[PDB]
């Protein structure tokens, strides 16, 4: 019989186990055997405190590094205001040590951990690339809690060293298996910012991760977007409880909050799911999470069942992560087919966008060739566009089998004239759909103000399958 | 050019 941990602070941890079902279901996970034991993960942000009571146990040098002072050692550097408190912080949720009488528990709290010293300094691409590509045949998981500024107007993503340490992570890291990248989708709810608008949220590699607040809510500081794949629990109004985990200084908070303390949890989440399947491939995982994310009880006003019978919304992607249902899930998966991608060139012509511009196109996915896909895993509308104020644009892409995703919804601080160049919006929302047939692009001015430009390139990039199909939900 |  499983026995709970006994941590003086896991009573407080309302969104591991309960009664009440508001939680991400981990223990069910616990039980079944699964504590992340053999599962490697590391935390890229401001450091870590190796030898803090609630990680020391845990800790792996060989998923760590200081980026910032080009040392081994990914020690925090300790200032009055306790600014490198959060990789600490971050840690602690994925991997705080259990039933040795600190704090309380991490969501693996048998798995390795690790952190990469490389936000304190200057984030240049090559550090970004360094941290990614850090020891790929060690680290399982790396974890990221930051991204471009959340204020609303910034549109970037990963330059040319950050993409590629992408792609040799997904390719050849893990064995060939490919690094699994957890993403906090970000924290500019309060500039109506979009996480399309940030490529490593962006990113088809990888798990960009939204928040619920404790009763179910979208917390204030959400951005919501087509490229968020699920949700974990995190911090919301002064009634609904926070996050505890292993602060700085050899401490024990409960007041960790916003989209940082999603991306650990979902990383521990998916340590488990490793432990449980040592064989999933980057995309393996991505499937998992789709088939098991509950939307169950999460309030929102843009919920959509999409051509698969999925509901998924811009808020919150597929729903709340399910630790028992992940783990339960992985021991039986059959390994997905090679990943294929269509790249079909929509447009013969420039469009004027003026107040309204829909664009139509009928595609065939690459049929009669070896890259046809019938079943999709993301798809990508890379747009290039000037504009004179970005951020009065809405844009939506409407699938073949009826989901319309926001691409981008209105920025109001965005006033930017550089519009769009190549940006490859990517949707989530039209996975395991057959993407034969008709495609809608909108784009709208959503002001009053007498707008121009014109759209000059659209190129809708398919990527996916040709088999394994379920039958709908 | 990055944030916590
Ligand atoms: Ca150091
Ligand atoms: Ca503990
Ligand atoms: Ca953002
Ligand atoms: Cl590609
Ligand atoms: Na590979
Ligand atoms: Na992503
Ligand atoms: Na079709």
């Amino acid at each position: 019989v499983y026995q709970e941990p006994t941590d003086p602070k896991f009573p407080q941890q309302w969104y591991l186990s309960g009664v009440t079902q508001r939680d991400l279901n981990v223990k069910a996970a616990w039980a079944q055997g699964y504590t992340g034991h053999g599962i490697v993960v590391s935390i890229l942000d401001d450091g870590i405190e190796k030898n803090h009571p609630d990680l020391a146990g845990n800790y792996d040098p060989g998923a760590s590094f200081d980026v910032n002072d080009q040392d081994p050692d990914p020690q925090p550097r300790y200032t009055q205001m306790n600014d490198n408190r959060h990789g600490t912080r971050c840690a602690g949720e994925v991997a705080a040590v259990a039933n040795n009488g600190v704090c309380g528990v991490g969501v693996a709290y048998n798995a390795r951990i690790g952190g990469v010293r490389m936000l304190d300094g200057e984030v240049t691409d090559a550090v970004e690339a360094r941290s990614l590509g850090l020891n790929p045949n060690h680290i399982h998981i790396y974890s990221a809690s930051w991204g471009p500024e959340d204020d609303g107007k910034t549109v970037d993503g990963p330059a040319r060293l950050a993409e590629e340490a992408f792609f040799r992570g997904v390719s050849q890291g893990r064995g060939g298996l490919g690094s699994i990248f957890v993403w906090a989708s970000g924290n500019g709810g309060r500039e109506h910012d979009s996480c399309n608008c940030d490529g490593y949220t962006n990113s088809i590699y990888t798990l960009s991760i939204s928040s619920a607040t404790q009763f179910g809510n979208v917390p204030w500081y959400s951005e919501a977007c087509s490229s968020t794949l699920a949700t974990t629990y995190s911090s919301g109004n002064q009634n609904e409880k926070q996050i505890v985990t292993t602060d700085l200084r050899q401490k024990c908070t409960e007041s960790h909050t916003g989209t940082s303390a999603s991306a650990p949890l979902a990383a521990g989440i998916i340590a488990l799911t490793l432990e449980a399947n040592k064989n999933l491939t980057w995309r393996d995982m991505q499937h998992l999470v789709v088939q098991t994310s509950k939307p169950a009880h999460l309030n929102a006003n843009d919920w959509a069942t999409n051509g698969v019978g999925r509901k998924v919304s811009h808020s919150y992607g597929y729903g709340l992560l399910d630790a028992g249902a992940m783990v339960a899930l992985a021991q039986n998966w059959t390994t997905v087919a090679p990943q294929r991608k269509c790249i079909i060139d929509i447009l013969t012509e420039p469009k004027d966008i003026g107040k309204r511009l829909e664009v139509r196109k009928t595609v065939t996915a690459c049929l009669g060739e070896p890259n046809h896909i019938t079943r999709l895993e993301h798809a990508q509308a890379r747009l290039t566009l000037s504009y004179n104020r970005r951020g009065d644009l809405a844009i939506h892409l409407v699938s073949p089998m009826g989901t319309r995703s926001t691409l981008l919804a209105a920025r109001p601080h965005d006033y930017s004239a550089d519009g769009f160049n190549d940006w490859a919006f990517m949707t989530t929302h039209s996975w395991d759909e057959d993407p034969s047939g008709e495609w809608v692009l909108e784009i709208e001015n959503t002001s009053e103000a007498n707008n121009y430009g014109t759209l000059t390139k659209f190129t809708l990039v398919l990527y996916g399958t040709a088999s394994g199909s379920l039958v709908p939900r | 050019r990055r944030k916590k």
